[PDB]
């Protein structure tokens, strides 16, 4: 009300409204799902188009051979943050000959987003990210919020109508975690999960976007007729 | 480059500058004009290190032309010479100094007097009746000391200048491929096409 | 640009079937003066890596502090700091190699020659060299300074190529290292009798031996040597 | 440093600071530009509220940017000096590097770019100035006339006016200027320019300035008596 | 007052949303992509008859294989074009090749959100970036001041955009020829324009693999306008 | 290195050798010492290979940007001055370049500028640059006229490089010919000196000193 | 005074075939009169069917290769996983080298692969970035021993056809991968005999449309 | 943050006026009247000190008339402290020009430079403008005797006779009435004092409430002399002209 | 190479009874080449006189600099600068270029307008003040000038007698220096009149 003019101002109940407004931009964004087993980690993203003549906005970005994310909200802010991750993953490789841990990648994103919430002049990031990766401690899935809060999860979903996919994963928890050494079945579960967030529209060939990373599987993105198999 | 001369007579200033450009063992050009018009009644000849000479001359030219447009007025030769000196005096204590020597010949329309200024790369200015840079003065000043007269005509000045160039062509080791001569008077600047 | 002041001499090392061995004497020389007699030049990092350093000692102590600080930093926000996300020999080396090449590129080098010896997560032997110029190389045997000229020849008779590594036991390898240290004491004018030795085995872990001495020296034949040619008495 | 964003968008998609800068131009004295077949003429209004003025030394409204290009303006006088100075510097810089004087279009594009830069830079307000830039490209006999404004947009004009009561004189020019046959001579072009100002000026005494620019750096400013003869002839024909 | 980089309660940047309103006031620009090429067309919209219309430059070359049309505060586009040209040429210098149309667009869109309290406000102009490369063929992009860009088979921006987009919705198919696309841009421009469409108040351009980016002459466009009139009268 | 360029009735002839050396070691015989800046501009390369290559392909980028911005072909004067102003900024740092910027425009006609790493920029009709420049000058100066046919001018340029290739130890390999006209430059082939020498000797009756 | 440069010896060789390309290099690494390593890889697979080697000062060589591999990675990120063509890689390397014009990478760089028409390609660089596409190039310590042999046996220089006596040249018939590998092995065997910094082992990387293959051969260890 | 407290000194009003410039001009209108009159053989500068005291040391006092160089002087109207900042900048600029070109700075060039500084404060920096209006009286060999004025907007204009500060409307009407082109310095002195005597808010015009100065070619042969009048000399010229 | 002896030249100053005298030669050269015979080395700012020897570009630069500073002084102070004060200003100005100095040998001369006391002073290139009662010397023939002044000088000389002493000191010193001569100027300075005399000397 009087305390939402900038990010440097707490409200009387101890809230940061500019951060909360940035969180709102994520809810307006298109749905994306993340889940993992012990061997593989999968991202499924519903791409959004402007109209029938337009293309479908890309949702998934590769950060390294073993890591990447899906976005929901302001796409340019996802480009800035993914560019930062790319650099940090790269610094770890060049200097220490070491693939950056997914947990440490989350810690770096958290600290970058935080500085924008405590300083005058700047603004919070207007995007939420789902980071998947395979490192020395196996498969991982992270959820990034522009408040700074990063959380490691078995599965999750962000964006519009994401609550439906999140409930499905909460039921299926015991099943999909056990899908080891079978990428196609893990993707099937992810496609079935994102389907719980659909209304009116259905998954078409240029609508769906899938990405996977695992034990002997580099981070690869599937679009077009490559995902027709899963429709 | 090599030889640049200047002489101030009754009603004009005459500048003579060599045409040769030599890089090492070869004369790459024999028709080079080592001068720039700073303003309608002010001419500057130059000689020094390769590249620095032209870069400096054109830089000065641009600054004086800028002044002329801004004020709709031509600076006096004395004023232009002072500006040039200060740039060279500034330059000599720089990271990489301009290695350029100049003669500034101008006609002051206010005082109705020709004026010749000699400035070296250190920023050493002197007003003179006749001047030279490099090894040129070693030959030509003795002739000018004898023959010069403050009230010579322009034609007499050119004859005395021919006597200087003849002596240079006789006693200097380097073939400087003759000189381009330019006259600065009340009517402006013109080139003597046959010399 | 500087000059080295207080200096350390040869560091020698080799691979064997189940791991790597590395050694270096405990002297800190000040030109021709053998100034400091209790200097440890092998610095362990965790329980899987030993960094042996020769050259300028002030720079060695700086590097020692960087490694100490590296362990601290790696533990930060790292629940697997003593397990899957522990510091590997390859990580420690690449870091040093980066620093060495950066410092030579600013014309202000760390005046050292460094050998990182260790065993990786998968049991593989790690042994690689780096120096003040940022030059790096790996070999079944590695040595710095005088060791390069005298130790390597001896150690290469045990392990001449890659296929000789599985055929070399820890007893045979340690024997070769200890002999090489004796030879260096005979022939290096900036060496000492006292030295330290470290073994990093994939089974038995890190064994760090201090206060070792060169023994079984041959000097008795000296009594028969008289004059420089013609002299008999 | 002072970094405050003064020029910003409003809910209806307007940048008020740029629009208020146009209001400063509206307040300024009228300026007009007309191009003939082989010339361009720049007419300017002098408000006669200020007498006891020294016309020798008072800053003239038309400014030479180079020997072949001129610039007149409407709006804040102090602001115009800054644009003129930058333009003059760029003109000499172009000669120095390209070894050729600026085209009229290039000089206009530069001045327009400066004006634009001041609409999205921190800590600065836009220029309260619109300009008319006229001249002839080097070794070219085609007349050139361009206009700029605070926003930074620029364009070429057969004839154009800016400043106070510019709506009226633009009305005059739109009916009187024929594209198929423009003012063939200097006389015809000057006459049409003086006529257009007489729709707005008041008295035809010291209130009208005229500057004629011809090809090959031929620029001259008309005197009071020369302009007064045009004023006399126009009204004598009008009495009919 | 309030921050320039402030979020609204709905989760949108005030300044970005306000710049979009400025773009709606701008003159119409239309782009259509085909397998034979991409066509770009604009409404010039001269404020007065004395304004020489040929000086209105709302279609612009970035490189030989990339063209660009603009709508909104067109003065703001000059620095964007300069950056685009520099990026295109710089990439050719570094990599001895043409730059991908998408990569060029991305480079331009990186400037968009560089505003705060960098420049003082977002750009008040939208761009239609059309081009060709060997990997993804003929392409058309819509670059906004939000930093977002969408690829399009066909797109209209400016004051008559939603009316034109609905028309493009019906008319576009994957087998359109270049000639068919040229006429289609002229048809839709004529529909949404206030003044009557002719060769002086409207401009066409195209990008093909063979000839590259070309702005059409007024004589060439005039013929296509005459060809349009006859084919509409044919039924 | 031997490179030359000269103005004549039919435009400009540009001719260069192909050799590159590191001390006495012949590093390459197939070096492209002419650079195609655009369909109307050529640049020659003498001195440091990298310096010349790098900054002349850079020059082409600046020329392309000029004609994108100004909707007009860049003048030879302006193109040459961009390069001379650039190297002047680096003066003292150790750049080693001797170049001719050759082209034709409507306003200038056929034009040649000598540009050099000391900052020297000279317009002229004839230039020879490189370690074998003196050898090329001998043939050029004695046979040059304004009224030369494209065919005869081309041969003179080819012959002048051959003269220098023979005598200068740091020149040789092959001859690259270009002819610059009203409608742009035209490449005229790579001519191996090992075959060209014997051909010219036999047909021309020259080099009677050498035995063949 | 501190000397930031050193010489690690070694020698490398690139040959371009009709539909293939090879980049070879010995595995010995040295300083002065000592051997550092008998097997220290010098030719590297950099991705996108490109092989690279930077011979001379090994610290600068490793630094450059590391930076180019990095450039390939970022080329994929910035340009939608587009394959970096050999000609584009070459131009990119020029800028990496010239970027340190006044404090150079003290190396002789060679890259090899296939051009966009599928034909074999080799590019050669000097330390400060000048480059040129070539059919054949040796680099490093024993380059002066090997290049003349390759002028003779790859480009048939100074060779003519019997009976004609100097009139008709030997025709430039194409060489198979088996024929090229023979010439590479003989080049290094000959270089090893007469150059002290060459020996220990020979590692060859062959590039075809199918990918990158490796072959290793023993060399004399003295 | 800090935005909350920013006055925004460099913005336009909806009418296209610069708020701070307009308000600075309002400030200057309450300052003591300063008059400049240009004649054929010289220039006069006259100015009124504001409500003084008997205990003010007049002979060592200076609030209105300042010397920029030997050829150029200024009369001040507004904040004295603001004026002195600008005066010292102007003095330096004149010395820079003299060092560069070895010639005394032309009057207009000095005026333009100070006027450009004032303009800068109205367009950028977020600072308040200088609340000062100057009358420049000077001589050079191009245009001869010259009078200029500048104000907080940075705009400057040339004049034959001009007033700044309080009651300029009344003062300008009186000057416009009695001024003629063939006028001389002695006549201009009388006009300046008569104008102040009628426009003054004080009961009577006395020597202790005035600062006076002339720039004359009345110096021995072709050269220019500046005369800053002493208290006793102002008293004498008041008796001579018949005001006291 | 040595900056202080490229152009050549000399300055000398002396005190007398209620008067001071300062004198200099007129030569400017480029090592062996004589270029100008009109290059005066004595300048004045109000009643304070400054002579400067050494590198000619710095001689010109410093004159322009002290003219600059004394003009601002006069505007602010509302009085002409005095010799004692000016001496301190020269010292300050030279020392601020401690590690990049002007290659000059300044000499101040003048009479204090209030006390009437004659004043002279000399400096090295970096600011050190030599405030002598009798005389100051500077330039390429400083050794020669020291020898002449130390023998010829006596205290309390009348203006017209002091002229002869200083003139003979300069002339004979210059004639034993290759880089000095080509004319000479002498200033005789009293409390409210200053006479300037050009001397006839050998032109070699
Ligand atoms: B030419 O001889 O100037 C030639 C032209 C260059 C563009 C290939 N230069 C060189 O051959 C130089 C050496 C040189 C010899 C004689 C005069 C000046 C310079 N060689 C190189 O620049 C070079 C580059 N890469 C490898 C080896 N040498
Ligand atoms: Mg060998």
């Amino acid at each position: 009300n009087n305390y939402d003019g900038d990010t440097v101002t707490f409200s009387p109940t101890g809230r940061l409204f500019q951060v909360e407004y940035a969180l709102e931009a994520i809810k307006q964004g298109s749905v994306t799902v993340g889940l993992r087993s012990n061997t593989h980690a999968v991202l499924v993203a519903l791409k959004r188009n402007a109209d029938e003549l337009s293309s479908y906005q890309k949702k998934i970005i590769k950060c390294d051979e073993h890591m990447g994310l899906s976005l929901a909200g302001l796409a340019p802010d996802a480009r800035v943050l993914s560019n930062y991750l790319r650099q940090q993953c790269n610094y770890s490789s060049l200097v220490f000959n070491r693939k950056l841990a997914v947990e440490r990648a989350g810690h770096l994103l958290c600290d970058k987003a935080q500085k924008n919430t405590q300083s005058y002049g700047g603004r919070p990031y207007g995007v939420g990210l789902l980071i998947i990766g395979y490192d020395k401690s196996g498969a991982h899935l992270l959820e990034f919020q522009p408040s700074g809060n990063v959380t490691e999860l078995y599965g999750t979903a962000i964006g519009a109508r994401s609550q439906g996919a999140k409930t499905y994963l909460e039921r299926t928890l015991d099943t999909f975690i056990k899908i080891d050494g079978n990428p196609d079945e893990l993707i099937k579960a992810g496609v079935e999960a994102i389907s719980q967030s659909l209304r009116d529209e259905s998954l078409t060939v240029d609508n769906l976007s899938i990405a996977i990373v695992g034990k002997d599987t580099p981070f690869t993105i599937y679009d077009g007729e490559a995902v027709a198999k899963y429709i | 480059m090599d030889i640049i001369l200047g002489i101030r007579v009754q009603d004009s200033v005459i500048l003579a500058s060599s045409k040769a450009v030599t890089r090492g063992i070869s004369v790459l050009k024999d028709s080079d004009d080592k001068t720039r018009q700073l303003s309608p009644h002010t001419l500057m000849s130059f000689a020094g290190e390769a590249g620095d000479t032209v870069q400096f001359a054109e830089y000065i030219q641009a600054n004086i032309q800028l002044y002329s447009i801004r004020e709709d007025y031509e600076l006096s030769p004395q004023a232009v010479s002072s500006f040039v000196r200060q740039e060279l005096a500034k330059s000599i204590r720089s990271r990489r100094p301009y290695q350029v020597n100049v003669l500034i010949g101008g006609y002051d329309k206010k005082k109705n007097k020709p004026e010749l200024y000699q400035i070296d790369y250190l920023g050493t200015k002197v007003e003179l009746p006749y001047g030279a840079h490099g090894y040129s003065g070693f030959y030509t000043f003795s002739l000018l000391d004898h023959h010069y007269r403050p009230d010579m005509t322009t034609e007499e000045g050119l004859d005395l200048l021919k006597l200087c160039v003849q002596e240079l062509e006789k006693r200097m080791p380097m073939d400087f491929k003759g000189v381009i001569v330019k006259i600065v008077d009340k009517d402006g600047i013109r080139q003597v096409d046959d010399f | 640009t500087q000059q080295p002041i207080v200096t350390g001499t040869s560091v020698i090392s080799m691979k064997y079937d189940n791991g790597v061995i590395i050694a270096a004497d405990n002297l800190g020389s000040y030109g021709s003066l053998l100034r400091f007699n209790g200097v440890e030049r092998l610095i362990p990092v965790g329980d899987n890596t030993v960094v042996g350093i020769s050259g300028d000692i002030s720079d060695m102590q700086h590097i020692e502090r960087l490694l100490k600080d590296l362990v601290t930093e790696n533990a930060y926000d790292n629940p697997l700091a003593d397990a899957e996300e522990a510091l590997e020999p390859s990580y420690i080396f690449e870091y040093l190699a980066t620093v060495m090449y950066q410092r030579r590129s600013k014309m202000n080098p760390l005046w050292n020659a460094i050998i990182v010896a260790g065993v990786q997560s998968n049991g593989d032997q790690f042994l690689r060299y780096v120096n003040l110029l940022g030059v790096t190389y790996s070999s079944p045997t590695l040595a710095t300074g005088f060791g390069a000229h005298m130790a390597n020849p001896l150690l290469r008779k045990v392990v001449d190529r890659e296929s000789d590594i599985p055929k070399t036991t820890v007893q045979v390898a340690e024997e070769a290292i200890v002999n090489a240290m004796r030879v260096l004491y005979y022939r290096d004018a900036r060496s000492s009798r006292n030295f330290s030795l470290a073994i990093i085995d994939k089974n038995t872990g890190l064994t760090f031996k201090k206060n070792l001495q060169v023994e079984n020296m041959k000097w008795d034949f000296a009594k028969d040597i008289k004059g420089y040619g013609t002299q008999k008495i | 440093g002072y970094d405050r964003a003064l020029s910003i968008f409003s809910p209806d998609g307007h940048i008020f600071q740029v629009e208020y800068a146009l209001e400063a131009v509206k307040r300024g004295t009228c300026a007009v530009g007309v191009k003939g077949k082989n010339c361009v003429v720049l007419g300017c209004e002098r408000r006669s509220t200020l007498k006891l003025q020294d016309t020798r030394i008072t800053p003239s409204k038309v400014s030479k940017i180079d020997s072949h290009v001129v610039l007149s303006f409407s709006g804040l006088n102090a602001d115009s000096r800054i644009l003129i100075e930058k333009a003059r510097v760029e003109a000499q810089s172009h000669r120095l590097t390209l070894e050729d004087p600026v085209t009229v279009e290039y000089l206009t594009r530069y001045v327009a770019g400066v004006q634009q830069r001041y609409t999205q830079s921190g800590g600065v307000r836009p220029f309260g100035v619109s300009t008319l830039i006229a001249g002839f490209d080097p070794r070219d006999d085609e007349p050139k006339l361009y206009q700029t404004e605070p926003s930074g947009i620029y364009s070429s004009w057969s004839a154009q006016t800016i400043g106070r009561n510019s709506k009226t004189v633009r009305e005059f020019l739109e009916k009187n200027y024929d594209r198929k046959e423009p003012p063939a001579t200097v006389e015809e072009c000057v006459k049409l320019t003086v006529r257009s100002l007489l729709e707005v000026v008041q008295t035809g005494a010291k209130n009208i300035e005229i500057t004629v620019v011809k090809p090959d750096s031929d620029i001259v400013a008309l005197s009071s008596e020369e302009i007064n003869q045009y004023v006399t002839q126009i009204e004598q024909e009008k009495q009919e | 007052d309030r921050g320039v980089s402030t979020f609204s309660p709905e989760g949108r940047l005030f300044q970005v949303e306000y710049s979009l309103e400025a773009i709606k006031l701008g003159s119409t620009a239309i782009g259509i992509a085909t397998k034979e090429g991409v066509v770009l067309g604009v409404e010039k919209r001269a404020t007065s008859p004395l304004l020489e219309s040929d000086s209105i430059e709302k279609i612009v070359e970035i490189d030989r294989h990339i063209g660009c049309a603009m709508s909104g505060l067109t003065a703001d586009a000059r620095s964007m074009i300069e950056h685009a040209r520099t990026a295109a040429v710089t990439h050719n210098l570094y990599y001895d090749e043409d730059i991908n149309v998408e990569s060029l667009t991305q480079s331009v869109c990186d400037l968009a959100l560089r505003f705060g309290e960098l420049m003082s406000r977002p750009f008040g102009v939208a761009l239609l970036i059309a081009g060709h490369d060997a990997d993804d063929g003929y392409q058309l992009f819509h670059a906004e001041p939000s930093g977002t860009f969408y690829r399009y088979n066909a797109k209209a921006i400016g004051s008559g955009s939603e009316g034109a987009q609905a028309e493009l919705l019906n008319e576009w198919h994957s087998s359109l020829t270049l000639k068919e696309a040229e006429l289609l841009v002229l048809k839709i421009l004529k529909q949404v324009m206030e003044e009557k469409l002719d060769e002086n108040n409207a401009q066409l351009s195209c990008i093909t693999k063979q000839d590259g980016f070309k702005i059409y002459d007024n004589e060439k466009t005039a013929e296509l306008i005459k060809e349009l009139k006859e084919k509409e009268a044919a039924e | 290195t031997t490179t030359l360029a000269f103005r004549f009735q039919g435009g400009i002839i540009v001719a260069v050798d192909s050799r590159a050396t590191a001390g006495n070691w012949v590093a390459s015989q197939t070096v492209k010492k002419v650079i195609e800046i655009n369909p109307f501009l050529l640049g020659t390369a003498a001195g440091g290979a990298a310096d010349c290559q790098f900054w002349e392909t850079w020059l082409g980028s600046q020329c392309r940007l000029h004609e994108l911005r100004e909707k007009e072909r860049i003048s030879v004067a302006a193109a040459s001055k961009i390069l001379s102003n650039l190297v002047y900024q680096y003066k003292g740092a150790g750049l080693s370049m001797g170049t001719m910027i050759c082209g034709y425009t409507r306003k200038e006609g056929p034009t040649i500028y000598y540009v050099d790493s000391d900052g020297t920029r000279l317009k002229g009709d004839i230039f020879c640059v490189g370690s074998g420049q003196t050898f090329a000058y001998g043939v050029l100066d004695s046979n040059y006229k304004w009224d030369l046919s494209v065919e005869d001018a081309l041969y003179l340029g080819k012959r002048s490089i051959l003269a220098a290739a023979h005598r200068d130890a740091y020149s040789g390999g092959s001859v690259n010919l270009y002819h610059v006209t009203e409608d742009g430059w035209i490449y005229h082939g790579n001519h191996d000196v090992g075959e060209l020498f014997w051909k010219v000797k036999e047909e021309e009756g020259s080099f009677n000193n050498v035995i063949g | 005074q501190f000397n930031p440069y050193g010489d690690n010896g070694g020698t490398i060789l690139g040959i371009a075939g009709e539909d293939f390309a090879v980049l070879a290099g010995d595995t010995r690494n040295i300083t002065d009169y000592s051997i550092n390593s008998r097997y220290e890889p010098k030719v590297f697979d950099c991705g996108d069917n490109i092989v690279m080697s930077a011979n001379g000062f090994a610290a600068d060589g490793d630094a450059l290769v590391k930076r180019f591999k990095n450039s390939v990675k970022w080329y994929h990120f910035d340009h939608n996983d587009k394959k970096l063509s050999i000609n584009s890689a070459a131009r990119n390397i020029q800028h990496l080298l010239y970027g340190k014009r006044f404090f150079p990478y003290y190396v002789h760089t060679i890259i090899a692969g296939l051009d966009e028409d599928g034909k074999g390609a080799v590019y050669s660089f000097d330390p400060v970035g000048s480059y040129e596409r070539e059919q054949c190039r040796a680099g490093g310590a024993a380059a002066s021993l090997i290049m003349p042999f390759l002028d003779n046996q790859v480009n048939f220089k100074n060779q003519y056809e019997p009976g004609t006596n100097g009139k008709v040249k030997k025709p430039l018939k194409y060489l198979s991968v088996e024929e090229v590998i023979k010439l590479v092995r003989d080049s290094f065997t000959s270089a090893t005999e007469r150059h002290i910094q060459v020996g220990d082992g020979l590692e060859i990387l062959i590039v075809t449309k199918d990918g990158v293959r490796k072959e290793f051969y023993e060399l004399k260890r003295d | 943050g800090s935005r909350r407290y920013d006055s925004r000194t460099t913005i336009f009003s909806p009418e296209g006026r610069l708020y701070q410039v307009e308000y600075a001009l309002e400030s200057i209108s309450h300052a003591g009247t300063a008059i400049g009159i240009m004649a054929s053989d010289g220039i006069v500068l006259a100015a009124e000190r504001k409500v003084t005291s008997t205990l003010l040391e007049q002979d060592t006092s200076t609030e209105k008339l300042y010397k920029l160089n030997d050829k150029i002087a200024v009369a001040v109207a507004g904040l004295t402290a603001d004026a002195e900042i600008l005066i010292n900048t102007a003095r330096i600029h004149a010395q820079n020009y003299l060092k560069t070109y070895n010639e005394d700075i032309p009057v207009e060039i000095l005026v333009r430079r100070l006027s450009d500084i004032k303009q800068g404060y109205t367009q950028h920096g977020g600072l308040r403008p200088f609340g000062v209006s100057f009358i420049y009286a000077g001589y050079d060999d191009r245009y001869g005797y010259q009078l200029y004025t500048s104000n907080p907007s940075g705009n400057y204009t040339g004049w034959k006779a001009i007033s700044v500060g309080a009651n300029t409307s009344a003062a300008q009407t009186l000057l416009q009435m009695d001024y003629k082109d063939d006028m001389k310095v002695d006549d201009a002195i009388e006009l300046a004092l008569k104008t102040l005597s009628k426009t003054t808010d004080s009961s009577a015009l006395t020597y202790d409430r005035l600062e006076f100065a002339t720039i004359r070619k009345g110096a021995n042969d072709g050269e220019v002399y500046q005369k800053i009048f002493k208290p006793q000399e102002i008293k004498d010229i008041l008796v001579k002209t018949g005001i006291t | 190479s040595d900056p202080s002896s490229i152009n050549g030249g000399i300055v000398v100053a002396m005190t007398g009874k209620d008067c001071v005298a300062i004198a200099c030669d007129l030569r400017l050269g480029s090592q062996s080449l004589g270029v100008s015979n009109k290059f005066e080395k004595i300048f004045h700012y109000g009643h304070v006189f400054l002579g400067i020897t050494g590198l000619a570009t710095d001689v010109t630069t410093l004159n322009e600099m002290f003219r600059y500073k004394t003009n601002l002084y006069k505007l602010k102070e509302e009085r002409a600068i005095e010799p004692e004060t000016f001496t301190q200003l020269v010292s300050s100005s030279l020392y601020e270029r401690r590690f990049g100095p002007y290659f000059v040998g300044p000499v101040v001369a003048g009479i204090n307008s209030k006390s009437g006391k004659p004043f002279i002073a000399g400096f090295d290139l970096i600011g050190c003040i030599d405030e002598a009662k009798d005389f100051i010397v500077s330039g390429t023939a400083s050794d020669q000038l020291f020898g002449m002044c130390e023998s010829l000088y006596e205290p309390n000389l009348e203006p017209e007698d002091l002229f002869e002493t200083i003139s003979q000191a300069l002339l004979n010193a210059a004639d034993r220096d290759a880089l000095s001569g080509w004319g000479a100027v002498v200033y005789i300075i009293k409390k409210d009149e200053v006479v300037k005399r050009y001397l006839k000397m050998r032109q070699d």
